[PDB]
């Protein structure tokens, strides 16, 4: 890749996928069937968002469609989550699903399992309150979810592309935190930071992984037909 | 295979 | 505390000395099989909760603190571990010096295939990187106390305390200032995919329960309960 | 809870 540091940024932030609406009723009252039918519905169509956002991170086209494939269907539901907790940052206590839909964590409670899962969302999105993630880092991050969830269960020359289109999203972060007035152990002790975040995320999906199939088997409210092919990639 | 799909516009 | 008055040289001293020991095990059938992966993670459970007690920082946490941390860890650190043995011996998982397994082993077990080939791939990133044993334990401790910090200022400035001491093992080494976070980020990263070979892991361990392939022990039962 | 045990020797 050719793109500066500050035009990986660029690049990147515009890239940025819309803020979607939920269909959510203020005057109807939450269940678990009505719950799981906003969130399974709003990343459903998410979902499409994220499909042309990841074909506009620099880099994601160069691969081969199925190496693009595996690494949306490994690592979608952590970007899903990512985005939540990053527009939830400016919420604190609550979950901003939507720009109508801000939920409690007794809230979650309506659906089983899911106030666990609240927790973890909200304690990450705490996390990038304390930290106060910037938005040119979140992009940053974001890419590099997209990159690197699935890159090691890989040909040689596409994971040594993807090595080479990591190393400067990570140069790329550096640049942004060094002129950002950070000396260069802060530098260091951020940039570990904001990886180390990126393992829950990873735990947060796997859960949340785990949590959609339940609902599937219990069959509470219907899965959409791509919502579901992404389910079945895991397990 | 809808990702793969909506990947190929 | 005593891990934040620590040097780099003198934290990465504290690590190795700490180090648990590498066990034994006591590899056909798939009863047989589970039963020697579990019976060998039981007794490193009782090294690695000792090992926690000697990393810097930790043994400052509280009781219940130090309890969680172990709990949403253990795979994780039983598993990396793992991966730096299996280091030398490519295509191969060294469980134990007399239990080293392949790819096609693993077969005998419903599912286990699967974390096989993320456990080699894993410590092929490691042989690719050539990844120094005074890394591993500093990603060891990270993983211990990362893991389980979201669910609390002394741990992220143990963290920041073990991210100076990495910078400092590549900084000696002679790597370049975009060459020491860039293999920063490259370490960091895997701690991701080792984190979702935890949990496809302890997916299946509460899978050979409920399908009651091999008994488990009362203390490998309890680090069970932590999830699910 | 045997971890318990296990961490104060
Ligand atoms: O699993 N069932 C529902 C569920 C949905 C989400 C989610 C997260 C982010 C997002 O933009 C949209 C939806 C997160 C966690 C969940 O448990
Ligand atoms: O899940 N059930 C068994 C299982 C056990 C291990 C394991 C890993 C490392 C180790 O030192 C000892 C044991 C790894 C993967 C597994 O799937």
């Amino acid at each position: 890749l050719s793109l500066t540091a500050d035009q990986m940024v660029s690049a990147l932030l515009d890239a940025e996928p819309p803020i979607l609406y939920s269909e959510y009723d203020p005057t109807r009252p939450f269940s678990e069937a009505s719950m799981m039918g906003l969130l399974t519905n709003l990343a459903d169509r998410e979902l499409v968002h994220m499909i042309n956002w990841a074909k506009r991170v620099p880099g994601f086209v160069d691969l081969t469609l199925h190496d693009q494939v595996h690494l949306l269907e490994c690592a979608w539901l952590e970007i899903l989550m990512i985005g939540l907790v990053w527009r939830s940052m400016e919420h604190p206590g609550k979950l901003l699903f939507a720009p109508n839909l801000l939920l409690d964590r007794n809230q979650g409670k309506c659906v089983e399992g899911m106030v666990e899962i609240f927790d973890m969302l909200l304690a990450t999105s705490s996390r990038f309150r304390m930290m106060n993630l910037q938005g040119e880092e979140f992009v940053c991050l974001k890419s590099i979810i997209l990159l690197n969830s699935g890159v090691y269960t890989f040909s040689l020359e596409e994971k040594d592309h993807i090595h080479r289109v990591l190393d400067k999203i990570t140069d790329t972060l550096i640049h942004l935190m060094a002129k950002a007035g950070l000396t260069l152990q802060q530098q260091h002790q951020r940039l570990a930071q904001l990886l180390l975040i990126l393992s829950h995320i990873r735990h947060m999906s796997n859960k949340g992984m785990e949590h959609l199939y339940s609902m599937k088997c219990k069959n509470v409210v219907p899965l959409s037909d791509l919502l579901l092919e992404m389910l079945d990639a895991h397990r | 295979k809808i990702l793969h799909r909506l990947l190929q516009d």
